[PDB]
């Protein structure tokens, strides 16, 4: 009892509809509408999405499955949360985001800026920004 | 990473421990600092953590502080119900036969009104007093919170007699400065109760509001002795003692 989703680059994935429904933005797509197309999702992330959605087809910490599943490289993790937002799988969004927050833990204001590579925006107001709340942490 | 939407960046920040999110993630860049200091971060932290229901209905002058107070809010008294024997209590006086634990309801005693409570501390024929000295900063309550906001500190204790013997209950709870100087003192009159009583458990509770600034320790002490000079444990029984710092401040500096 299935539907066909089609990725931004053409690849068609066939899925049962109960699993596919977890994407709000294609449960709504399905109320309107031969394979439904998703041009914001390339085939690779489309699979990791349905791979996760099938794993929670019927349902604090992070599960271990969701941890091994998310042991991907950092750009795939970011595509994954953007796909989760696009598709409105509110579960996948929280697992992937929570994961990014755990990369943030333990790192300094610079060590965070390294492992994610953003450029230093302040001038010396970092002093005004660490100490502002570091006064008591 | 800053490739992400503002809403999504906020959701990541939600899952970051607040003390981390403020002293590390804020000096990363303006783009981050602006978002972290956004009230809707902390509201949604409280939301997700459960501190606030969507029918919240009660104003707060500051949600960052409010979030911490709620997260820290907890009984600072260790081993309050005699489940680890006598651990982490200091025994100021241990008279007669010693301080001793006893399962409820004990001889000539009544049951404790909370089904959760099983055991109780009990005292003997001379002065038995035990205490704890809560270092407030070590428990996470930082200074400017204590002096500039002054969240209501609430203290409770429970005590019952045996029926066949009279006794006396004493309790002192003090808020002490960094110098261990007393700045507020709950010192109710001692309670003596006679022999052939109903053995009923009784809650004592007092709320410290608008205390002076400079409280760094809450010092909690209680105990008693019987008033017939009897071998054994006919002095007062105590259990379920709590100290909790609530989210209500008396002073909203903004
Ligand atoms: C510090 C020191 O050494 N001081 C001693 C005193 O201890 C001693 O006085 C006696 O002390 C004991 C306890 O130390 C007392 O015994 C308790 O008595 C009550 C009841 O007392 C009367 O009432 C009953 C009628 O309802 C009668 O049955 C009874 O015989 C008495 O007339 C009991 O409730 C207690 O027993 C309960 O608890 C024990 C455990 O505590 C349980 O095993 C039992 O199941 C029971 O529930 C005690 O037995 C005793 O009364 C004291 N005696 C007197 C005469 O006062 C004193 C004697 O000189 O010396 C002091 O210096």
């Amino acid at each position: 009892p299935s539907i066909k989703l089609q990725s931004s680059d053409g690849e068609i994935f066939e899925v049962d509809v109960e699993i596919a429904k977890q994407s709000v933005t294609i449960k709504t797509m399905l109320e309107d509408l031969d394979p439904v197309p998703l041009p914001n999702v390339n085939a690779a992330i489309l699979k990791k999405v349905i791979q996760w959605c099938t794993h929670h087809k019927d349902d604090d910490d992070i599960p271990v499955w969701d941890q091994e599943f998310l042991k991907v490289d950092q750009g795939t993790l970011f595509e994954l949360i953007l796909a989760a937002n696009y598709l409105d799988i509110k579960g996948l969004l929280d697992v992937t985001c929570k994961t990014v927050a755990n990369m943030i833990k333990g790192k300094t204001p610079e060590e965070i800026r390294k492992t994610f590579n953003i450029k230093n925006d302040f001038t010396e107001e970092e002093e005004a920004q660490v100490r502002k709340e570091n006064q008591w942490c | 990473i800053n490739q992400l939407p503002e809403n999504i960046l906020l959701e990541v920040f939600m899952h970051v421990p607040a003390r981390q999110l403020l002293r590390n993630c804020r000096p990363v860049c303006c783009l981050w600092r602006d978002l972290i200091d956004l009230v809707s971060l902390w509201k949604r932290k409280c939301l997700r953590e459960g501190y606030v229901t969507e029918d919240w209905d009660q104003p707060v002058s500051d949600w960052k502080v409010f979030y911490f107070l709620c997260s820290l809010r907890r009984n600072l008294l260790r081993n309050p119900c005699a489940e680890e024997d006598m651990k982490s209590w200091k025994i100021d006086s241990n008279g007669g036969d010693q301080w001793k634990v006893e399962s409820l309801p004990g001889a000539h005693g009544t049951g404790f009104p909370d089904s959760k409570v099983k055991k109780y501390f009990v005292t003997s024929y001379d002065m038995c007093l035990k205490s704890q000295i809560i270092d407030l900063k070590a428990e996470g309550y930082w200074e400017e919170l204590l002096d500039k906001f002054r969240p209501d500190i609430v203290v409770k204790d429970w005590f019952a007699p045996r029926a066949d013997c009279g006794c006396t209950y004493q309790i002192r709870v003090q808020l002490a400065s960094a110098d261990y100087l007393v700045l507020a003192s709950f010192e109710p009159p001692p309670v003596t109760i006679h022999q052939w009583n109903d053995a009923k458990w009784t809650e004592v509770s007092h709320t410290f509001s608008d205390y002076p600034p400079g409280v760094r320790h809450i010092f909690f002490q209680h105990g008693g002795k019987d008033t017939q000079f009897w071998a054994g444990w006919y002095g007062p029984r105590v259990t379920n003692s709590s100290v909790v710092i609530s989210h209500r401040v008396t002073r909203n500096p903004p």
